[PDB]
């Protein structure tokens, strides 16, 4: 949704373009649109989604 | 300067004028063909046009 994703070679972070601050992807800082076929140089992670935690509880 | 994928820069120029990045994304083949053939426009302008 802003910043870009980085990684530090073995995690994956969202952080905003003009000052380092990792922090982890979820789906609040993400947005979905179309699929892994399109996209030149996707990549594979995962996304945090914090609302899982809460109902597994 | 601060190295930048070009393509992540061209993301940063659309959402600059409200466009959402991912029209970049899925579209970067046809913009680039576009950008390339606009480039060949100007070579042939400046190459006839006095
Ligand atoms: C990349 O970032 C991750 C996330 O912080 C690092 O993983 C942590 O590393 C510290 C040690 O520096 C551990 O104490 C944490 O438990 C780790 N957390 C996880 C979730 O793995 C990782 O080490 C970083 N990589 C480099 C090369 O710095
Ligand atoms: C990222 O992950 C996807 C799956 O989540 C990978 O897709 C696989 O690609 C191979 C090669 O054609 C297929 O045989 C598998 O069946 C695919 N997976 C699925 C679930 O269909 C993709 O290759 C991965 N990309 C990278 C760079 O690791
Ligand atoms: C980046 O370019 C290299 C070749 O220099 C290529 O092997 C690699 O797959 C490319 N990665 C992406 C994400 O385009």
């Amino acid at each position: 949704r802003e910043g870009v994703f980085v990684s530090n070679g073995t995690h994956w972070f969202v952080t905003q373009r003009n000052f380092y601050e990792p922090q982890i992807i979820t789906t609040d800082n993400t947005f979905v649109s179309g699929n892994c076929d399109v996209v030149i140089g996707i990549v594979n992670n995962t996304v945090y989604d914090p609302l899982q935690p809460e109902l597994d509880s | 300067a601060l190295q930048i994928p070009f393509a992540m820069q061209m993301a940063y120029r659309f959402n600059g004028i409200g466009v959402t990045q991912n029209v970049l994304y899925e579209n970067q083949k046809l913009i680039a063909n576009q950008f390339n053939s606009a480039i060949g426009k100007i070579q042939d302008s400046l190459s006839s046009t006095a």
